RNA sequence: GGAGCUGUCAACCGAGCGUGGAUCCGAGGAUUUCCGAAUGGGGAAACCCAGCACGAGUGAUGUCGUGCUACCCGCAUCUGAAUAUAUAGGGUGCGGGAGGGAACGCGGGGAAGUGAAACAUCUCAGUACCCGUAGGAGGAGAAAACAAUUGUGAUUCCGCA
RNA sequence: AGGAUAUGUCUCAGCGCUACCCGGCUGAGAGGCAGUCAGAAAGUGUCGUGGUUAGCGGAAGUGGCCUGGGAUGGUCUGCCGUAGACGGUGAGAGCCCGGUACGCGAAAACCCGGCACCUGCCUAGUAUCAAUUCCCGAGUAGCAGCGGGCCCGUGGAAUCCGCUGUGAAUCCGCCGGGACCACCCGGUAAGCCUAAAUACUCCUCGAUGACCGAUAGCGGAUUAGUACCGUGAGGGAAUGGUGAAAAGUACCCCGGGAGGGGAGUGAAAGAGUACCUGAAACCGUGUGCCUACAAUCCGUCAGAGCCUCCUUUUCCUCUCCGGAGGAGGGUGGUGAUGGCGUGCCUUUUGAAGAAUGAGCCUGCGAGUCAGGGACAUGUCGCAAGGUUAACCCGUGUGGGGUA
RNA sequence: GGGAUGAGCUGUGGGUAGGGGUGAAAGGCCAAUCAAACUCCGUGAUAGCUGGUUCUCCCCGAAAUGCAUUUAGGUGCAGC
RNA sequence: CGCGGCACAUCCACCUUGUGGUGGGUGUGGGUAGGGGAGCGUCCCUCAUUCAGCGAAGCCACCGGGUGACCGGUGGUGGA
């Protein structure tokens, strides 16, 4: 996926609505991920978080406001990179 | 069939709903915001029959 | 291709790998037990018992690994029984075949129920089925043809008639 | 074919006995042409804006307010579009995600095409005359017997094929033109090869559906040719749905457990792994009326009395009350009692019938489709004309197509 | 109750297959089926015979006779 | 026979004076086989329009409606 387990994202949809967290671990089977401090939940002894979806985060551009995410075509050395869209660069 | 056609068509034209056009956009190159805007000058209603030459 | 991964029912774990490019996708190669046309011989398919040659092992028998060893047909060579010419046959060395596959093709064999308001000619129907044998298709195909007083000009398939 | 008039792809060497004419043959070289093909067969290279087998990029909302567990909904606004295909995401998303339009992408292997290599073929016979001779596919054609198949069922039975017998001719020949004969016309059997237009889908990709949606659709959404049945060949099932997320109920109590109650999660437990919705038959528990002196196709008409809830009166006037009750009226439930009254279907002259079928509920289960078919009608187009079939061109349902 | 040294009984292995087998013979037996086994296919065999055939209303409304029939419980034509 | 509602056919007068309606007379309206005419309900598609997480479908109850098959309103349950 574009969402990666270093990043940080904004939350733009569900009961979290407007939270920024960064991704713990990626499912790219199942498209879900775990964000930090986000859906927590009360499970029984004898609060953790659940995965979301990742297309209910938005990758922050470490820049400021989240982005949409591009790829630049690097490889010039020697593979290709993942860059922003609105103030492109990462 | 072409009786048909020709009442059809006949319809439209006598409420004036058939309108004449040099071309869609004045480029070569296609440009769907510019030629909705001529569209949108030409009609306001919903459904629109556009008839161009199969090399346009 | 680019950050996670160690398939699924189907989780619980355990233990590890990964930007020095893993898991994953494509292509080519390597390995490929035993049965099966099954083909060393046998056999109640998936088991049993060999021969030859070359290596391994043992004090030596025992034991192990790897190749080859079915039958028929064609070709080339050596031999030529009863028997003389010779042939049948035999040895050797090269090639090939066998079996499977849903439909479609060509050649051959070929029902009955049923219909005929009974039934045998007839129909069903050259259908079902069976046998032989293919190919990507096949078959047919280049006038010992039609036509009829004009003429057309290999075959195939479609529509009329 | 063979004879008389006429001559050499170009050269060299050899041979055709010797000196010569005319040559002819073989070998080589020089040219021309063709090629993986039916017309001859393989292989080595090299090059493709060539193709197939992985893939990648790819525009545009974190917008306000309302409802909501959640916005992809409502309502205001912003934008992209060669992209408003499709699907997913906590509810109808072009702008959140995979993607889509569009455009790039191949070490290698395979396929196709080109250019070479290579391989092969072509080393004068053209024309005129002569019209004597030879040749033109043999156990064949023909004929007869018995059959097969043709519109043709043996018929006057041609043409084609098989077995048996008999058995030719080579152009002044032979065969066909529906018995057969004469004339005319057509053709040249008994040797081989041959693309395309045609048929099909085990299979692989890509789409689509006025197709099905778990008793349907494949037998098979579930261990499916499985379980199970049969000695065997064979036959052959049934079984999908918690929730957005497992957050799948910690802890306490009764209980051996199972199960439950309280807490807790969740928008919802009126979603608790026996889980979406949750009908009917069927089985309870509570409650209103009726029923233990009566003969009942079980209902229908008449009908008292109870019970329930609303309302017009005279009263508790406490009345702002609210209604206790009384009188009337009306809903709804029940039905003491009176009359009338022989189930449904099929099939029959005639059935309540002691003729047939049905235990009950739920689901499923029977006049359909094809064809320029036939007849008759309603309706529409054109009209002394009407209409195309195959087929061709178009993303389509459109335009041509006179047989 | 019958036979119980015999034309005996029995185990293991084998053979005969459907108009065929086997039968000290009953049409007996051939995988709980036999006057022609079973399975699949032809095949959705055929049946003048039995049964079944699903919502509504409005108008009209029969026949059970004649002729013929390999016909008589079927059908054709007439009659209605 | 009386009074009221419905339908078919027909006659008499108007509106397109039979495409069909309008008004009034008159006659008719049991029905199996069977013929003819007009409708209800279910599902799918197209066109237009309109509702729906402020709660669709389905199911349940009650109150109503139409000449029939059947329809509507309200509430409950439910979740597209
Ligand atoms: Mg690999
Ligand atoms: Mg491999
Ligand atoms: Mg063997
Ligand atoms: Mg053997
Ligand atoms: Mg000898
Ligand atoms: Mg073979
Ligand atoms: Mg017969
Ligand atoms: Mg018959
Ligand atoms: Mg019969
Ligand atoms: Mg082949
Ligand atoms: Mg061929
Ligand atoms: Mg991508
Ligand atoms: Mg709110
Ligand atoms: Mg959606
Ligand atoms: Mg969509
Ligand atoms: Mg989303
Ligand atoms: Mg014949
Ligand atoms: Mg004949
Ligand atoms: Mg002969
Ligand atoms: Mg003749
Ligand atoms: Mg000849
Ligand atoms: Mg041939
Ligand atoms: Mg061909
Ligand atoms: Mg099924
Ligand atoms: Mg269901
Ligand atoms: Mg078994
Ligand atoms: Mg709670
Ligand atoms: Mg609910
Ligand atoms: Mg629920
Ligand atoms: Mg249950
Ligand atoms: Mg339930
Ligand atoms: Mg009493
Ligand atoms: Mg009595
Ligand atoms: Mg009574
Ligand atoms: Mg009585
Ligand atoms: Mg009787
Ligand atoms: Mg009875
Ligand atoms: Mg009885
Ligand atoms: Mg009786
Ligand atoms: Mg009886
Ligand atoms: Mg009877
Ligand atoms: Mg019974
Ligand atoms: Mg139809
Ligand atoms: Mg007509
Ligand atoms: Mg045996
Ligand atoms: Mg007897
Ligand atoms: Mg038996
Ligand atoms: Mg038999
Ligand atoms: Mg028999
Ligand atoms: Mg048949
Ligand atoms: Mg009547
Ligand atoms: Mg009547
Ligand atoms: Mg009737
Ligand atoms: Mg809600
Ligand atoms: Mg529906
Ligand atoms: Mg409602
Ligand atoms: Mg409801």
């Amino acid at each position: 996926m574009k969402v990666h387990k270093g990043d940080t994202v904004l939350v733009i949809s569900g009961k979290d609505k407007g939270a920024k967290g960064k991704v713990l671990q990626a499912y790219p089977d199942r498209n879900r991920v775990l964000v930090e401090g986000v859906n927590r939940i009360k499970k029984h002894t004898a609060t953790q978080e659940a995965p979301i979806h990742v297309s209910n985060v938005m990758v922050v551009d470490s820049d400021g406001k989240p982005t949409r995410i591009g790829y630049r075509v690097d490889e010039e050395t020697g593979k290709r990179v993942r860059i922003s869209k609105r103030n492109g660069k990462d | 069939i072409a009786a048909a056609l020709r009442g059809a068509l006949s319809d439209r034209a006598r409420n004036g709903r058939i309108h004449a056009i040099t071309e869609l956009v004045e480029g070569q190159n296609p440009s769907t915001k510019s030629a909705r805007a001529f569209l949108a000058s030409l009609t306001e209603r919903k459904q629109v029959l556009v008839v161009i030459g199969r090399s346009d």
